[PDB]
């Protein structure tokens, strides 16, 4: 949600598992848009990257 | 008088009606211009 709001890096939300060994993105603070958040082209930014 | 869209916009018709704007943003493609006309039977 932060990054998509744009308050917040790209490289900022990525957290590793401790035990999974793989990275993970949490949903953040739950916006009032959920569905309009996700249909900014930050989300097919980070997508992409 | 206000719209529900904007009065309680997690009512549960906002999210069929947002499912619906998705719809629509894939139907209206390919489509001769931006207007929709909407009709009741």
């Amino acid at each position: 949600s932060e990054f998509l709001s744009g308050q917040a890096a790209a490289e900022m939300i990525i957290d590793k598992v401790e035990g999974g060994g793989f990275d993970y993105i949490g949903r953040g603070q739950i916006p009032p848009n959920p569905a309009e958040l996700l249909m900014h082209p930050r989300f097919e930014q980070l997508l992409n990257w | 008088d206000t719209l529900l869209a904007v009065g309680n916009p997690a009512d549960l018709a906002v999210e069929a009606i947002r499912g619906l704007r998705t719809s629509l943003h894939f139907a209206m493609m390919e489509a001769k211009n931006n207007v929709l006309m909407i009709s009741g039977a």
